[PDB]
């Protein structure tokens, strides 16, 4: 089990308010401790020195108003650090700039809002932290711009593309984390990893609009399908762990190559379980076994 | 009821009473200091 982002209203409380005994806030906890009612040891208040004994009585029986503002205003500014509304080095300015703002306006209806906004801003950290795990929000809106600009449902050659419409939508829903459909240049493009080692254009996909339905030769790479760019080829291998059945595997490469993209993944996860064993058995071989990779090469070439 | 060995030159008998004077350095605002001192066994504090 794991925690959510360390509670932003509590992190700032951790650094300000008393830890052990706040005699006013934890009143019936000190009162329980002084009445010899605590289950740990009853006479923990009796065996204590007489002077600090009296300090517990004066503070608990007469509750003293402790300063609450600096654990409320800091609760906003540290949430401003976790929601990233300010930079971490900005904690010197905004903490006091708003304290100087409430120095001028201590006593309007604004601070009655402020503590209600404290509960709102602390929840906004918890809302966004669960929302950044699903980076769908900066992805689906971007795909809405892709679906509108690109002409949808126009394969007047042959139609297998209706299945492909949902295939791109499945990539948004299944993996959301680093999967951002960034619109930097006017061509749309999707990143798969946190460092973006396969971020091809979804407008390199515009090469497929004339190749949505053509004739198939035989079983070896086609006499025509050499036109398919390694840019668009990178996309079609990336949608392959998402959609398989739907596109016709016998009419054009939209389906025949998509089934063949599963052959690339099908070998990969087998060889993953192959490599994790031969590398693990290095005590009995005592060599840099590149034959683990050479057999992997042999299991792809000699078929 | 002090008593010393025979006096010749005019001298001040320096007597210290063990009193207790402590501070606390407050900072509610950055730049603004709130000052409070306390010598208790000498009717001083706050």
């Amino acid at each position: 089990m794991m925690q959510d982002a360390t509670d932003p209203a509590v992190r700032a409380a951790l650094q300000s308010q008393p830890s052990g005994l706040n005699s006013t806030d934890d009143w019936r906890q000190v009162m329980d401790r002084i009445m010899s009612l605590t289950a740990r040891n009853p006479d923990a208040f009796r065996q204590q020195p007489q002077a600090n004994r009296l300090s517990a009585i004066l503070e608990a029986v007469v509750p003293a108003r402790a300063n609450p503002t600096h654990e409320k205003v800091l609760a906003i500014v540290n949430a401003l650090a976790e929601n990233r509304a300010i930079r971490p080095d900005e904690a010197g300015l905004v903490y006091d700039a708003l304290l100087q703002r409430v120095a001028r306006y201590n006593s309007g209806n604004v601070q009655t809002n402020l503590d209600r906004l404290v509960g709102d801003v602390r929840e906004a950290v918890a809302q966004r932290e669960r929302a950044q795990q699903q980076g769908n929000l900066g992805s689906m809106v971007a795909l809405n711009a892709f679906l509108s600009t690109q002409p949808a449902n126009v394969p007047r050659g042959q139609e297998d593309y209706t299945n492909f419409v949902s295939a791109l939508r499945l990539m948004v829903t299944e993996t959301p984390q680093s999967e951002v459909y960034q619109s930097g240049p006017d061509y749309f493009f999707q990143t798969s990893r946190q460092g973006l080692q396969t971020v091809n254009l979804s407008q390199a996909f515009k090469n497929l609009q004339g190749l949505w339905g053509v004739r198939a030769p035989t079983g070896d790479r086609a006499t025509v399908s050499s036109l398919l760019t390694p840019n668009s080829r990178l996309l079609l291998l990336l949608i392959a762990p998402f959609t398989d059945s739907g596109s016709v595997s016998r009419d054009t490469y939209l389906g025949h190559l998509l089934t063949l993209y599963r052959e690339a993944i099908g070998q990969a996860h087998v060889d993953e379980h192959t490599f994790q064993e031969i590398t693990s058995v290095s005590r009995a071989l005592g060599q840099e076994d590149t034959g683990s990779l050479e057999a992997t090469l042999n299991y792809l070439l000699t078929n | 009821t002090f008593e010393v060995d025979p006096m010749d030159e005019p001298t001040l008998l320096y007597v210290l009473f063990e009193v207790f004077d402590v501070v606390r350095v407050h900072r509610p605002h950055r730049g603004v200091i709130e000052t409070v001192y306390l010598r208790t066994p000498f009717s001083a504090g706050n």
